């Protein structure tokens, strides 16, 4: 059965750090590419970062430009996201979603309300 | 013929519904079909003043679009259905800087997609007046949103309006850059994406539509007779 | 519903002309071929002519050819047969009939009122009814038998044999098509069975309504021929 | 929400009730079938050209 | 208490599967390990059905074995005479977007569906001679994926908006409704009985269902992605199911657990549609690489290919009789294999 349980969150004062950690298992880790989406109080569902199989390619969103970084341990089957410089509105649900099929870049209804290849989430407070 | 006279007559039968079958392929090849997509406020409704079906005619040339709403938000196994299209109609909100980075998200899912590896896109930047508002008002400002806006340029190709500001034109065509070079990291030549800027008022949008399609038809037949 | 309402019947001079109308309703005429089907005063039914869907083909009887022409007007439901040179022998009842031509289908399953005419005074199926009369009381079984003068069972596995009765004062009607298969709206009653040229149908559970003249035909090739016909005579 | 995971609770307690058997039982049972049916499947044993329908 | 019901998930997840390990005494691998290998299974297309104007989704075979119903996005279903590559019938929808078609037991009606959310049964036999609209469905909130006759008056089908549903024609109501589903249901496959179904959707996740009560009998899982196509075995204790995986799975309803595995390493590609022989020996598989692959079910070991399209491979059926495969691809084409 396809799991990603999401850990490491709580309350920080602004301008800290909080790392975030997705323990991924039921799948091949390595073939399939990584989201981190978070989801605020009273808005939607919004793509943060993403990274792919190899690594090589990582992509972020604008306000997270530089103070996040995302990264993939495919040995541990793990997914990691450091947060730096946490900026008031950084408080939210945090989810870390896979892309629905392998050896593949489109990643479609990653931030879907009812994504099946999601995880509960982890809350950050700024 | 080793046949019964009643084969021959259900042979007669078929015969005849093989030629109803090439008069409705005669008619099914000359339209245009056309694929309507963008998110809410963006305005995708009112682009042709000519909702899941629309016939329009520009100059003996029929294009049929459609817009599929009655469906649930994912729309990753019905999106396959429309990858036989001549052209996919993106409209994106061009003066929402807050929702602006989930079109762009958007446009590359559409972009990238497997099966929409050969469709081109025809990209509407509607909402141009609201834009040129909010820009000139200086309330809101793009580099909260997009950093990069600062460490950038118009470009020298840019055309201006007759009368209009600086900034209006920066603003637009990093708007159109965005997605431009979304456009041109994975396209390899067999599919491309046409820019346009629209407002409200805007008329011309199915000109605009009819010539883009002319060129996406001599492109796909060069491509088949492996001259490009 | 389905209507064939037949027209254009009368008293006429020999060697004149005259024509059939045959107007139909409640039914795709385009999608069916059709046929004339003649009956003599007191004698059997004699195929005349037959017109295909869309008109591609045109088939005739050897007594009527040259003499007789068929046609159709698909977008006004209405087939014709124009008749000249008219002899004593035309002077029959002539039947307009409609038959659909596919895999599992029942071809001659409607046939028209008719319409009754006057005239003032080889390598063909011959099929043998071998009784013309049957004495029987109702409730009984009661079997007739038709004989064909060539094997109807076609390599492809099909007997084209089909049955019809026709009651008194009245068009006749589909009972069995190809020798087993039961037409739509029949009685279970009636019955169907043959081997290649002889072939028997029975009528269990005999009733009021089923006495009259039965008939057996071939669609092997054209022309089509009728049987003598059987009158069940109560 | 509330419901939707009471109703998943309640599923699997639903599932939880049945009675599994072991897999050599099944395994065999699917070997025998296949084994027993292996003359009737044209497609394991090609038939001759006079019987099969699409011969041409 | 939230937190309480999904540590009861769990805790009874937990339970679920090491009562399942009780049971994997032995696999079918090792039960299989001495069994004749069925050789080089080389089939060839015998017939081409050509007239379609668009790409393909469904076909489905009649019960004679002879006459087959396909669906086009052109807007049309056709009937094909398989024997005499003869069109019976061709019917044009009132929707071009049609994703799925059957036919009926008996062979008096036809269903179609697709992303108009209606589910329309089409009258063959009439006797004014054409095929018209004998009842146009309505309920579903998404796209229509699947369809199947029971009878002349009852179909289940399965919908984009994650539920399936058990219909009277005749009402024209909804009967039963099966909801669990967490993702779009793709594919449903009927028991020979008539009395139990599966449905696999896009959570990797399967379903068993009874039609007479309504209720979810087991919820198999083992696929990593969105199942495409799922089948029972002949004898309806196992069935298979395919998916973006590029692997298809065995599972057996009594063992509630998969028992094995198709794959190969040169696959990257999804299944699109899978069926069984007559006696369930060989496993047909149709892939996006354009071509279907034969298993031995038994061995999971590929015993042969059929590689004639030039296009995703979008629909499969075998015949009851087991005599012939058609597949029917994006090439707009539909071929007869034997």
């Amino acid at each position: 059965q396809v799991q990603l349980q999401e850990s490491g969150g709580g309350l920080v004062q602004p301008g800290g750090s909080l790392r975030l950690s997705c323990a991924a298992s039921g799948f091949t880790f390595s073939n399939y590419k990584m989201n981190w989406v978070r989801q605020a109080p009273g808005k939607g569902l919004e793509w943060v970062s993403d990274i792919s199989q190899s690594g090589a390619s990582i992509s972020y969103t604008g306000s997270v430009k530089g103070r996040f970084t995302i990264s993939r341990d495919n040995a541990k089957n793990t997914l990691y996201l450091q947060m730096n410089s946490l900026k008031p509105e950084d408080t939210a649900v945090y989810y870390c979603a896979r892309c629905p099929a392998p050896f593949t870049r489109d990643c479609f209804d990653v931030t879907s309300t009812t994504y099946a290849y999601r995880g509960q989430g982890t809350q950050v407070t700024v | 013929c080793t046949l019964s006279a009643e084969d021959k007559a259900a042979v007669e039968r078929s015969k005849m519904i093989e030629k109803q079958l090439q008069k409705d392929k005669q008619v099914y090849r000359a339209t245009h079909r056309l694929l309507l997509l963008g998110a809410d406020n963006s305005g995708k409704s009112t682009i042709v003043k000519q909702i899941f079906e629309t016939k329009f005619q520009v100059d003996k040339v029929n294009f049929h679009m459609f817009d599929v709403g009655g469906q649930r938000d994912e729309r990753r196994k019905w999106i396959q259905c429309f990858n036989d299209v001549t052209a996919i109609i993106f409209v994106v909100d061009s003066s929402d800087y807050n929702r602006l980075q989930e079109a762009l998200n958007d446009f590359k899912s559409i972009w990238n997609n497997r099966w929409l590896r050969t469709i081109s896109v025809i990209l509407f930047l509607n909402k141009q007046d609201l834009l040129a508002e909010k820009v000139l008002a200086g309330k809101s400002k793009i580099e909260d949103y997009f950093p990069e806006f600062a460490r950038y340029t118009t470009p020298e190709d840019a055309t201006p309006e007759p009368g209009e500001d600086p900034r209006v034109t920066r603003a637009k065509y990093f708007i159109r850059d965005e997605f431009l070079r979304i456009s041109t990291a994975s396209g390899d030549g067999r599919h491309y994406c046409y820019p346009h800027f629209t407002c409200a008022v805007d008329t011309e949008n199915a000109r605009r539509i009819f010539n883009d399609c002319k060129d996406i038809i001599l492109q796909m037949n060069l491509r088949e007779y492996n001259l490009v | 519903d389905v209507q064939l309402v037949e027209s254009g019947g009368g008293l006429v001079q020999p060697g004149g002309s005259r024509k059939l109308s045959c107007s139909a309703s409640g039914f795709a005429f385009s999608s069916f071929g059709m046929h004339w089907v003649r009956q003599a005063p007191e004698k059997g039914l004699e195929w005349v002519a037959y017109i295909s869907s869309g008109s591609g083909t045109i088939y005739y009887a050897d007594t009527v050819k040259g003499r007789f022409t068929i046609s159709r007007d698909d977008p006004k439901n209405t087939l014709f047969l124009q008749m000249t040179s008219l002899r004593s022998e035309d002077t029959a009842m002539y039947y307009c009939v409609r038959s659909i031509y596919y895999y599992g289908s029942s071809p001659f399953d409607f046939w028209g009122q008719g319409t009754t005419l006057t005239v003032s005074s080889g390598s063909d199926i011959v099929m043998t009814q071998a009784t013309s009369s049957v004495p029987v009381t109702p409730g009984e079984s009661v079997s007739i038998s038709c004989r064909s003068s060539k094997s109807l069972l076609h390599s492809n596995g099909n007997t084209y044999l089909y049955w019809f009765l026709q009651r008194p004062g009245q068009s006749p009607q589909l009972l069995i098509y190809r020798m087993s298969n039961l037409a739509s709206g029949v009685p279970d009653r009636f019955s169907g069975s043959g081997s290649g040229t002889a072939f028997t149908l029975t009528i269990s559970r005999l009733e009021a309504e089923d006495v009259g003249v039965y008939y057996c035909m071939q669609h092997l090739e054209y022309p089509l021929t009728f049987g003598a016909g059987t009158k069940l005579e109560l | 929400s509330i419901a939707q995971a009471r109703k998943l609770v309640e599923q699997l307690k639903m599932e939880a009730n049945i009675d599994r058997i072991k897999v050599s039982k099944a395994a065999a049972d699917l070997m025998a079938y296949c084994e027993a049916h292996a003359k009737e499947d044209p497609l394991l044993t090609p038939v001759p050209a006079s019987e099969n329908p699409f011969r041409e | 208490e939230l937190d309480q019901l999904r540590q009861e998930a769990e805790q009874l997840k937990n339970q679920i599967r090491d009562a399942r390990k009780a049971c994997a005494d032995a696999t079918l691998s090792q039960i299989t390990n001495n069994i004749d290998p069925v050789g080089r299974i080389q089939m060839r297309t015998r017939r081409t059905l050509r007239g379609h104007l668009a790409k393909i989704y469904a076909m489905h075979w009649g019960t004679d074995s002879r006459l087959l119903v396909s669906a086009s996005q052109d807007g049309k279903l056709i009937i094909w005479d398989s024997y005499t590559t003869n069109k019976v019938h061709a019917i044009p929808l009132r929707s071009s977007w049609v994703m799925t078609c059957a036919y009926a037991p008996s062979g008096n009606y036809v269903a179609c569906g697709g992303l108009d959310n209606i589910c329309s049964i089409y009258n063959l036999k009439t006797r004014e001679g054409n095929v018209r609209v004998s009842r146009e469905l309505a309920g579903h909130t998404g796209y229509l994926s699947c369809c199947r006759f029971l009878d002349d008056n009852q179909i289940v089908t399965s919908s984009g908006d994650t539920t399936c549903a058990l219909w009277d024609i005749e009402t024209g109501q909804q009967t039963t409704t099966f909801t669990g589903h967490t993702g779009d249901v793709m594919s449903l496959s009927l028991a020979p009985d008539t009395r139990l179904f599966v449905s696999g959707a896009c959570d990797a996740s399967a379903k068993l269902w009874d039609v007479r009560e309504g209720m979810c009998r087991q919820t198999f899982t083992g696929h990593e992605s969105d199942i495409n196509a799922i089948c029972f075995f002949p004898n309806g204790n196992a069935f298979a199911t395919g998916s973006d995986d590029a692997t298809c799975r065995l599972f057996d309803l009594r063992a509630d657990q998969e028992l094995m595995t198709y794959s190969h390493d040169n696959i990257i590609c999804g299944i699109t549609s899978v069926s069984f022989s007559k006696s369930g020996r060989l496993l047909l598989a149709g892939y996006d690489d354009f071509n279907c692959n034969v298993w031995d079910a038994l061995k999971a070991d590929r015993a042969g290919v059929l590689a004639g399209h030039d296009n995703r491979v979008s629909c499969l059926g075998v015949t009851d009789d087991g005599m012939a495969v058609a597949t029917g691809s994006w090439d707009s084409f539909l071929k007869i294999w034997n």
